[PDB]
DNA sequence: TGAGCGGCCTCGGCACCATGTGACTTA
DNA sequence: TAAGTCACATGGTGCCGAGGCCGCTCA
């Protein structure tokens, strides 16, 4: 389930979509220095790994919160269609008083 | 679904002469057929003066439907008060030209034919007895349906029908005995005995034989391409004075 | 003022203002319902009255005239 | 709403054409052609926005309907009353 | 509940708009200008037919299908696991007594319902069985007392007839 | 749509349970007829009730339903109990 | 509902005598489109053998017509 | 939450409501306006007594109903009529014009097969029905008692879901389904509808009536009959049920009085005037017959078709007009089953047959019981002389 | 003179049996 | 080749809700 979200996130990352070869091929206009391009690509990898981890953290939190809230809804529905034994005991006590 | 309109004729007109004038007027050759039928072959229906003259005029052009197949059937007997009637099917506009020519050539008085209740019962009797090439008469049983449209105050009873299945009709006929008029002798008395209805008095608009024909008060429509001799004869005794 | 159905089984009437409605079988009351609620009127006394009102019809008339006073 | 046509408008428009040439339209086909009238009008307005003399007959030649102005005022003959087709003939 | 709007809104808020804004801001602050514009140009170029609303709608529909399969699973688990006596296995007067009385207090229906009362922590179950057995004894005593009272009423009828 | 799916699942579960209960009741009644009262332990005065009840199917419960209105009859009705909980005379006398 | 009513429809869609003639010719062209489309619909229905036409028939016919236009 | 309360406003066409209130008279409009403003209120500003005085000024002004219809649809409630209003106007149309509605009867069978005499606690029944139908559709139900008949007529209205259609936020209504509950009768009258929503409403009604043992509704007739009074006369809990046609004298009891009555006025002492009926076949053989014996044969036909000499009171109109009946008479003539299917059509079958009997077209001495109006509005098969109805 | 209800009635959509003909088999 | 069985596709009777004009109709 979360694999779809992970694939959607990873398929739209700059490092996964653009390689370092394409990075250097595109950025020949401003600087031809390979060291500065490598440093900028390292910064790109650091920042997109950081935001990838942060997106993973928020989607995990979203999934757990959604599952917990909808599971409480399911539990409330099941309790609505079920009967607790203590209320049955109280009703039987009232009926016992009536028969008494 | 070939509706036959019926018209009586005041004179015994002979069609084997003068039809070339009609051919010249219509610019086409008609296929006139001459037959001498003897319809009441049963001993109880008469044994003398039973011969009729049957003319089958046909505006033959092509055979696809009644738009080119408006037949004309004439029946005649010289030993009657009224000697001739015609019946024609189809809806071609040349049919009224043929009627106008017949009037203006033979000087005949022609009026439409209306059937009474007992006439309709006798016609339903006539339309099941079939003549065979071996010179025998066969009663083909059809699931009839008497259909009434009474006129009552405030339109209380608009219409009512009496459906009679085929096997019940033949059971009634065999219960009555060996007869050759099943509806008038077995079916109608059984209806009168059971439901109290005298259908010869009630307003009867049509009796429907399923798959064969459904005759009405002013027209007879038949699935079969022609009209059998018994129906023509009963129509001929119907218009007598 | 009271309302009777066709077989006089499902009825409703007011004793003073209390809407007492009854389901009664053959010459014997099998069900009762006190509907009208007064601020002085309670619910346990209501249930006790509903249980007491069950029984025969002549007994209902006698006990209703008894509790009316 | 205001721009789409109605079903009874299409009955009154093409009822005689479906009667002379035997066409049977169920209600689903009627709703479908009511939907299609909007698409046809949008396509006609996209092809021809403004109206002057030569461009309409050139477009109708490009439409594949006609081949000349003779086809124009013969098609107008079978779709207009006598005064209107005479007026169109005076216009062409 | 409304799970599908929450999923779609979470996608379109925290997944694509946040990604675009964060990518633009990080590429602007990486240094510079022309570098950022060009790199944004090709990353927009290769993400064609992938960030479109049809793709997010299909992703939301597929994750909804997965979640609905999980809902079917946990629904079977939560329906197959019952804790106490369920509904429709007990009388209508009992059910009405459970969730607020309908003012129709009938002795006969109560007797008929608690005569059909089902039987099974341990102390609650033992208390329920003891209460059910006590109510069965109440019903038995009620029928015996009614028949006895009818007999005594017939006897008193005959006695008063003789006395009068 | 999900709510109606849950409703249909509950109704189908109830239908399967009811059909299973009906088939179980039919087989249980057949087995109880076959294994309990048709054996040699049947009291001989019930041999005639069995004859019209299962042997060939009159003079039985129809006769009593005629007589209970002909005579305005009652009998000593059974004390209604469940799950083999027999009546406790000491308990009801103390009650 | 005459062709002049359809011309009124077209003018109220776009909102002297020469423009009225232009719109009347446009209405004639619209009727020509509808007649050709319905003729193609009957042609395909008769090709499949059905007596009447259906939405998929006329949708395929109009897609084939707009493919050439 | 899916149940529909009595304050929601649906999207209804203003012209349909406009032509709907045209049929109501002015006094029911007056009563409806005061009841509506006392219960729910309106966009018009004023006291309840002030609005009563305003409607009073309207009714001694003698104004036409069109003006007050425009008022209550344009200033009192301009946004739209509430569901309670839309149900109550249509129920008032049902009360005003009962002949415009057709009903279908259905017996309330239960358990073993004995019919269940249905009894309703109306407020609890409405609450339970609305909660039951709320699980499936957006349902509003309204219930009222007939001013004349002893029935309880409900009205169940179901609401559905909803080129670019712009925006409506609507809840489109369907045609309402009416189920009429007589007070103590297993027979249940419901409106003529065979779609899935009518089946849903009848199913939910059967599930919510019962509450003790499962109840199924089995339809006892498939030909609808108009005029709810007539279907209570036919299938309702009255004496005229199972005594119709020649046996309406027993249902009306006009021929015997109490045994505590004067015995000088007994039927056996004063006697009755009759005619010798000829058992020989003489009807088919036969003018200006005597006007006293003509009155006697007219009385004979009147007795045969309506049960009473003077009838239950032009004069051919029966107690209940019947639209369609079909009888399938079967006999055994020498080990052959002979079936005759008689179908009828009209506004009053047995009145028309009575008129045909008066015109000497049908023998009144041979017209059977089922043709005479016995077990009326029931179509069935006559085998061995016994009429069993169809299903 | 003017609004107005009620029988009429036809449109047409649906429901069902009825029906004629080609394809195919039997003798 | 005459007769039979078959599904098939169209013919047709009956039914009914919607709605319109009519038909007086009455103030």
């Amino acid at each position: 389930s979360e694999q779809l979200l992970h694939n959607y996130v990873s398929d739209s990352l700059l490092t996964t979509l653009i390689s370092f070869q394409e990075f250097k091929q595109q950025l020949q206009s401003y600087t031809s220095d390979e060291q500065q391009l490598q440093h900028w690509y390292e910064l790109l990898q650091a920042r997109d790994a950081r935001v990838t981890s942060e997106l993973e953290a928020r989607i995990k939190q979203f999934f757990i919160t959604l599952r917990s809230r909808l599971l409480r809804f399911l539990e409330s529905e099941q309790l609505s269609h079920s009967l607790s034994l203590e209320t049955l005991i109280d009703a039987l006590y009232k009926i016992n008083d009536l028969l008494q | 679904p070939y509706t036959w309109k019926f018209l009586g004729i005041s004179k015994q007109l002979s069609l084997e002469n003068g039809i070339a004038k009609l051919n010249q007027l219509l610019n086409l050759e008609v296929d006139l057929d001459i037959q001498t039928i003897r319809v009441p072959s049963d001993p109880d229906g008469g044994t003398a003066a039973d011969e009729y003259i049957r003319y089958e005029m046909r505006l033959d052009i092509s055979n696809l439907d009644e738009g080119t197949y408006s037949k004309f059937i004439f029946l005649g007997n010289s030993k009657m008060e009224v000697p001739m009637f015609l019946c024609y099917c189809g809806t071609d506009n040349r049919n009224e030209v043929v009627l106008q020519w017949l009037k203006a050539e033979y000087g005949v008085i022609m009026w439409p034919i209306k059937f009474e209740q007992k006439t309709m019962i006798k016609l339903a009797d006539a339309s099941i007895v079939h003549v065979t090439k071996e010179n025998i008469e066969q009663i083909t049983w059809f699931s009839s349906k008497l259909y009434f449209e009474p006129e009552t105050q405030d339109k209380n009873l608009r219409q009512f029908s009496i459906e009679i299945p085929r096997e019940s009709c033949e059971g009634l006929a065999l219960g009555y005995g060996n007869t050759m008029h099943p509806y008038n002798d077995a079916i109608v008395p059984y209806i009168y005995n059971e439901t109290g209805m005298a259908v010869e008095r009630l307003p009867l608009t049509s009796v429907i034989l399923a798959g064969h024909t459904k005759i009405m008060r002013e027209s007879i429509v038949t699935s079969t391409r022609s009209l059998r001799n018994r129906v023509l004869a009963v129509v001929l005794q119907s218009i007598q004075f | 003022d009271l309302d009777l159905d066709l077989e006089s089984s499902m009825v409703s009437f007011f004793v003073k203002d209390i809407k007492v409605e009854l389901f009664v079988k053959q010459n014997e009351i099998v069900s009762c319902s006190i509907l009208d609620d007064i601020h002085d009127f309670s619910q346990n006394n209501k249930s006790k009255w509903e249980i007491a009102l069950l029984g025969s019809l002549d007994d209902l008339e006698l006990k209703l005239n008894h509790s009316f006073a | 709403s205001i721009k789409p046509l109605q079903i009874m408008d299409l009955k009154h428009l093409t009822r005689q054409f479906l009667n002379e040439n035997r066409i049977i339209l169920p209600k689903q086909t009627w709703s479908t052609i009511q939907e299609e009238s909007l698409n046809i009008m949008d396509f006609l307005k996209q092809k021809i926005g403004t109206l002057q003399k030569q461009e309409l007959v050139d477009s109708f030649i490009d439409m594949g309907i006609i081949n000349n102005v003779d086809d124009m005022f013969e098609l107008a003959h079978e779709l207009l009353p006598l005064e209107l087709q005479s007026r169109i003939e005076s216009y062409l | 509940t409304d799970t599908y709007n929450s999923i779609s809104n979470f996608i379109e808020n925290e997944l694509t708009a946040l990604l675009s804004s964060d990518d633009y801001l990080m590429d602007d602050l990486a240094g510079p200008n022309e570098v950022c514009r060009l790199l944004k140009a090709q990353v927009i170029e290769k993400r064609k037919d992938a960030m479109s609303r049809g793709k997010q709608d299909l992703l939301s529909k597929e994750i909804y299908d997965n979640e609905s399969e999980l809902r079917a699973s946990q629904s079977q688990q939560i329906m197959e696991l019952v804790g106490d006596i369920p509904k429709y296995s007990l009388g209508s007067e009992l059910r009405n007594r459970v969730e607020g009385e309908p003012q129709s207090t009938s002795i006969e229906r109560l007797i008929e319902d608690v005569l059909k009362l089902p039987q099974m922590d341990l102390k609650v179950l033992s208390e329920y069985s003891n209460l059910r057995k006590d109510l069965i004894l109440k019903c038995q005593a009620l029928q015996i007392g009614e028949s006895k009272l009818s007999d005594i009423l017939s006897q008193t009828n005959s006695i008063n007839s003789l006395t009068t | 749509n999900e709510r109606l799916e849950a409703i249909l699942s509950r109704e189908q579960n109830l239908l399967e349970e009811t059909r299973k209960l009906c088939m179980n009741l039919k087989t249980n009644n057949k087995k109880r007829l076959t294994e309990k009262l048709i054996q040699k332990d049947l009291h001989p005065v019930l041999n005639k009730a069995m004859e019209y009840t299962y042997g060939l199917e009159p003079d039985g419960p129809v006769t009593f339903r005629n007589d209970s209105h002909e005579l305005n009859l009652m009998l000593n009705d059974p004390i209604k109990s469940t799950a083999d909980v027999r009546l406790d005379k000491e308990e009801v006398l103390s009650l | 509902m005459d062709t002049e009513a359809l011309a009124n429809y077209l003018l109220r869609q776009l909102s002297s005598s020469q423009e009225y003639n232009k719109k009347l010719l446009l209405a004639c062209g619209f009727q020509a489109i509808l007649r050709k489309i319905l003729l193609d619909a009957r042609t395909r229905a008769t090709a499949e053998g059905l007596r009447e036409v259906y939405p998929y028939h006329i949708e395929a016919a109009t897609q084939a017509f707009l493919d050439s236009q | 939450e899916l149940r529909l309360e009595d304050n929601y406003v649906p999207t209804s066409d203003t012209l349909v409501v406009f032509k709907q209130l045209m049929k109501l008279p002015v006094t029911v409009l007056y009563d409806l306006t005061l009841s509506w403003f006392a219960k729910f209120g309106g966009s018009f500003d004023g006291d309840i007594y002030l609005l009563t005085e305003t409607l009073d000024l309207l009714i001694e002004k003698g104004v036409r109903r069109n003006v007050i219809v425009n008022r209550i649809l344009y200033v009192y409630w301009p946004d739209g009529l509430n569901v309670f209003q839309l149900a109550e106007i249509d129920c008032h149309l049902m009360i005003s014009k009962p002949e415009k509605f057709k009903w279908l009867p259905s017996k309330a069978l239960r358990g073993d097969g004995k019919p269940y005499v249905v009894k309703l606690q109306p407020a609890k029944f409405i609450e339970n029905l609305q909660t039951d139908l709320a699980k499936i559709y957006h349902c509003h139900v309204y219930m009222f008692k007939h001013p004349s008949l002893p029935v309880l007529i409900t009205r169940i209205q179901l609401f559905d879901s909803n080129l670019d259609k712009f925006q409506g936020k609507p809840l489109i209504s369907r045609r309402p389904y009416y189920v009429a509950f007589p007070l103590n009768s297993p027979i249940i009258f419901h409106s003529v509808d065979k779609d899935i929503y009518a089946r849903l409403v009848l199913q939910s009604i059967s599930r919510t009536i019962s509450e003790r043992e499962t109840i199924i509704f089995k339809p006892v007739q498939k030909i609808p009959v108009k005029s709810i009074h007539n279907i209570m006369t036919l299938l309702g809990p009255s004496r005229f049920a199972e005594s119709m046609g020649p046996w309406e004298c027993y249902a009306s009891a006009n021929f015997e009085r109490s045994p505590l009555h004067d015995y000088k006025k007994h039927q056996g002492l004063t006697g009755k005037k009759v005619m010798v009926r000829e058992f020989d076949d003489s009807f088919l053989n036969d003018g200006k017959e005597e006007p006293e014996i003509r009155r006697l044969r007219l009385e004979k036909n009147m007795i045969k078709f309506k049960g009473s000499a003077n009838g239950v009171m032009s004069r051919y109109s029966s107690l209940v007009p019947i639209e369609k009946v079909g009888f399938t008479l079967k006999n055994e003539i020498n080990s052959r089953i002979i079936t005759i299917k008689l179908k009828f059509n009209g506004n009053d079958i047995f009145g028309g047959l009575h008129e045909l009997c008066d015109k000497n077209l049908i023998n009144i001495d041979k017209v059977p019981g089922w043709l005479a109006g016995e077990n009326g509005s029931f179509s069935g098969t006559i085998m061995n002389g016994d009429f069993q109805r169809e299903q």
